[PDB]
RNA sequence: CCGCGGUAAUACGGAGGGCGCGAGCGUUACCCGGAUUCACUGGGCGUAAAGGGCGUGUAGGCGGCCUGGGGCGUCCCAUGUGAA
RNA sequence: GAGCAAACCGGAUUAGAUACCCGGGUAGUCCACGCCCUAAACGAUGCGCGCUAGGUCUCUGGGUCUCCUGGGGGCCGAAGCUAA
């Protein structure tokens, strides 16, 4: 019961001697909507195998968002626990949980983890450095990390 | 599997980091630091404890690029199944593994992690777990499962290894006998 | 201040009276080229509105006659486009005047077969 | 509106009964089969239908959204109203659900032309919210389309007898009544 | 109301000009923010409060322009 | 600069190397109370009273997994002391991890303080 | 916005075709927004704009560990007010 | 007021030479007292405090002085940071 989306695949170019040469990277999230998810980013020459490659790879390093799971003891419906700032370098992200029928209102980079993460409604807000990469995503992940409950 | 007599070859090693200050038993002279091989027994159960449990499917990806290490790491990595980097650990084994295919391993058996530092790196962001030989000189605190002896000298590197080896096998059922690295010394 | 304080967003087109249109007269029926490398006579007229009282420079749009803009005919500054401005072309003409309307003195271009006569 | 309705149900490509009728896109590409479009292209091409459909003006239409945006709940079914909040909430909506009328505009000029009542009060306005435990009865001096709606079933959430050519809003319906 | 404040002058006649403290949340900023302000309370024996008295002044009907306080009572 | 916040750098600081211990800090009654919360949740093995040159510190185990970063991957203060930051029991803030305040009930995570029904500066996040 | 037109223009005008969704539609003017651009949420200052030539020190901002009193900030409850 | 040397006076080079090269040369460069207050006034990096591998050379103090410990000056480099 492993749900296998994919966050997306990306082109990828170099440059070398004379030559541009491009590979596949993908970005595949796994998870059982019962607590468990995995990322996982694998690269080939080509897109197919690089999902694959991701998938497999994401099946490994699986970590236990706290958000509904399987009919047991209950994570948030959809939601998350409770409301988490953290930051990460000068990058700053607010998460704050909300009732069904919100939606995933979040920019971008905070949205595309938070709905591979299975979490369907919550309200965030980026402040400070918004460079997506340098901290919002890792500013996210870490927030994540620290949801309790 | 077990040997308390170690003390012939591991014990201490001279030269320091404060970390792995639970791990010393005291200076000798000449300055060098003694490992109390009473924790690297305790250490040795729960890291061969642990090894136990991997071998019934499971990989170890053994790491020795120091030249002291390096032939042994072949011949108790050939010893089993498992797959050495004798070399030169090129960077993104683990952590773009896919580039350099293999499966990703259950664990990694390193050497010295001082010197093998990028790779535990590795291991620590792919989230496999760190078992390593290391002494005095290294951060007790990035080792998941740490044999603290000689991190250095073939007498010692050669018993740890060739010992973890044996147990993989003994887990295996392999019934093997004693190991050839022995003539390496 | 306490801070110092920066300068704000201004107003695309002041029409004054954040007006729809505006209505002035014609001071001189000018001639201005492009910027940039595109070059030719673009037709443009300097106009006193009323509800400024403001003097402004507007572009005059279609091929035209000659055009039938003189000296002091009166005209309606639409700042059609979205400032009206053609920047691109011709930087400080904020408004276009509106013929299409064929309001005022601005008369349309006669028998213009393509749609932009709308 | 009262625009030319058929070009706008087709090119949304969305089934739009406005006027009860067929899907297929009037110009280009009728018989291509479009697909899943990107994130972008629903939020813009899912305003104009969503609104289209109820053939009511954005001023009206906004205030709807803008309540069921702040409540809680996915907006789009508690704005969706099948029953549930707001958009087939109105009674010209509601008389359109009920077979009273084949297209939703007619049950407008049903509703406008005072073919209608609610609670036996006649009222002509379009605009007007139905509550649940309501009855839309068919004008008595108007009676027509009930026939043909004998086999018709009607959704959970309302309810008409046919003989009397009453009916009843019994709750807010969910989407998924939807 | 009632007020509390100290007697700072006796100077005027009749009068007496009292000094409450007061403390209090800003609406806006929410700041506890402390302002003080004096008023003439009317004192009619003019023997009754003299300079150092800590009286509780009340609302009333305009004494004098730009007075209307009264000496309810001596707090001391 | 603040104690808190010395004390939560110094195991951040100290998570990244991986040390096993730490003198957190020197021991406050305040810092204390926090790392009991630290403890109970989870995030840290626990901490001890030590004595270092005649000066009580408190020793923090730093527990760590084998996944990945830390097991607190995150730890930012929040109220400082340039700018307090006081919060409502309405907007005590929500998150996949905890908040730490401290309330004239006693310092206690978000949820604790939802319990008590109680508002206080708020002290750090950490999840 | 970047820009397009100087004889092959998917960028101008029309046509055909296409995409989106007109009892209105579009323009002009003006206000708020986007503008954290008078960055609190939510930015910066080695080389991109940005460390004061350096010190001494006023006002001011900030302040280690333990205990007790006060309860000003801070938090809670009730109540009044918060018109239409 | 020895030497040096803006300006200046000459010699040469050059197409020209208001320059570079050569010979002279005043202010100035030196001292005192007062003034000016600038700079690539540079580490192009404000001050204080705490925390986060090491290796190597060096200046200055202590030590149980083939090394440990404190203050300072350099180089290489963990983690990390950085657009590089």
């Amino acid at each position: 019961g492993l749900q296998d989306e994919v966050m997306n695949i990306k082109p990828v170019q170099k440059q070398t001697r004379a030559g541009q040469r491009t590979r596949f990277k993908a970005v595949v999230v796994v998870g059982d909507s019962n607590g468990h998810v995995g990322l996982g980013i694998k690269t080939a020459k080509e897109v197919a195998g690089a999902i694959r490659a991701g998938i497999i790879i994401a099946k490994l390093s699986v970590i236990p968002i706290r958000r509904g799971y399987w009919g047991t003891n209950l994570g948030q419906p959809h939601s998350l626990a409770t409301k988490t700032t953290g930051k990460c370098g000068s990058v700053t992200v607010r998460l704050i949980p909300a009732p069904r029928g919100s939606g995933i209102v979040a920019s971008p980079a905070v949205k595309k983890l938070l709905q591979l993460a299975g979490v369907e409604d919550v309200y965030t807000q980026s402040n400070g450095k918004t460079r997506t990469l340098e901290n919002t995503l890792k500013a996210a992940f870490v927030a994540i990390g620290n949801t309790y409950g | 599997a077990q040997l308390l007599l170690a003390a012939n070859t591991h014990l201490g090693a001279r030269n320091v980091q404060v970390h792995q200050e639970p791990y010393v038993f005291n200076a000798r002279p000449d300055g060098v630091h003694v490992i109390n091989v009473g924790k690297t027994w305790e250490k040795l159960v729960l890291a061969a404890r642990i090894i136990a449990a991997i071998p019934n499917p499971e990989d170890v990806v053994a790491i020795s690029s120091r030249t002291f290490g390096q032939r042994a790491v072949l011949k108790f990595a050939a010893h089993t199944g498992a797959t050495p980097i004798a070399g030169r650990f090129t960077p993104g084994s683990f952590t773009n593994y896919i580039t350099r295919s293999f499966k990703e391993p259950r664990l990694v058996i390193v050497t010295d992690p001082r010197s093998d530092a990028q790779a535990i790196k590795e291991a620590s962001y792919v989230n496999i777990p760190v078992i390593a030989l290391t002494d005095l000189d290294s951060p007790s605190e990035f080792v998941d499962v740490a044999i603290p002896c000689n991190n250095r000298g073939k007498h010692s590197i050669g018993l740890i290894w060739y010992l973890l080896a044996r147990e993989v096998l003994r887990l295996r059922g392999a019934l093997v006998d004693r190991t050839q690295p022995w003539s390496i010394m | 201040n306490y801070k110092k304080r920066l300068l704000g967003t201004a107003f695309k087109s002041s029409p004054f009276g954040g007006s729809s249109h505006a209505k002035g007269i014609v001071l001189e029926k000018l001639g201005i080229e492009s910027k940039q490398p595109n070059s030719a006579i673009r037709k443009c007229v300097r106009v006193q509105l009323i509800k400024n009282g403001k003097k402004v420079t507007a572009f005059v749009p279609n091929d035209g006659c000659l055009n039938f803009v003189d000296e002091n005919d009166e005209v309606l500054l639409a700042g059609f486009g979205r400032k009206g401005k053609a920047k691109g072309d011709i930087p400080g003409v904020r408004f276009k005047v509106v013929k299409v309307s064929g309001v005022s003195l601005l008369a349309l271009w006669k028998e213009k077969k393509e749609k932009p006569r709308s | 509106y009262e625009s030319s309705r058929l070009d706008a149900e087709l090119k949304l490509a969305g089934e739009f009964g406005l006027k009860n009728k067929k899907e297929i896109y009037r110009i280009s590409f009728q018989l291509s089969k479009i697909r899943r479009a990107a994130r972008d292209l629903l939020t813009r091409d899912e305003k104009d239908p969503k609104r289209l459909f109820e053939g009511n003006a954005l001023i009206r239409r906004l205030v709807r959204v803008g309540v069921l945006s702040e409540d809680k709940k996915k907006l789009d079914y508690v704005l969706a109203l099948k029953v549930e909040d707001f958009l087939e909430r109105r009674l010209q909506t509601q008389v359109y659900k009920l077979g009273l009328a084949k297209s939703v505009h007619h049950a407008r000029v049903l509703i406008t032309q005072r073919h209608i009542a609610v609670g036996k009060q006649i009222v002509n306005i379009p605009s007007f919210m139905v509550r649940l435990d309501s009855e839309k009865h068919i004008d008595f001096a108007p009676t027509s389309p009930f026939g043909g709606a004998r086999p018709g079933r009607v959704a959970r959430r309302n309810a008409a007898r046919k003989a009397e050519a009453s009916g009843e809003a019994a709750d807010e319906a969910d989407e998924a009544d939807e | 109301k009632i007020l509390t404040g100290t007697v700072v002058s006796t100077k005027m006649h009749r009068t007496i000009v009292i000094r409450r403290a007061y403390l209090h949340y800003i609406p806006k900023y929410n700041r506890y923010e402390k302002r003080h302000k004096n008023v003439p309370v009317h004192v009619s024996p003019a023997f009754r409060v003299q300079v150092g008295d800590i009286v509780t002044v009340g609302q009333c009907r305009p004494i004098s322009k730009t007075v209307r306080f009264n000496v309810v009572k001596v707090s001391a | 600069s603040s104690v808190l916040a010395d004390a939560l750098n110094a195991i951040n600081n100290a998570e990244k190397t991986g040390k096993r211990q730490v003198l957190i800090r020197p021991s406050s009654k305040v810092i204390i109370k926090f790392l009991q919360v630290m403890q109970k949740h989870g995030y840290i093995g626990e901490f001890e009273y030590i004595d270092d040159h005649r000066s009580g510190k408190i020793v923090v185990q730093l527990n760590g997994r084998l996944n990945k970063c830390g097991v607190i991957s995150p730890r930012f203060n929040v109220k400082i002391g340039d700018i307090e930051k006081w919060t409502a029991n309405l907007l005590p803030a929500r998150q996949f991890g905890y908040v730490i305040l401290t309330t004239s009930a006693g310092i206690m995570d978000h949820e604790e303080a939802r319990r008590k029904h109680v508002s206080g500066k708020i002290l750090g996040f950490v999840y």
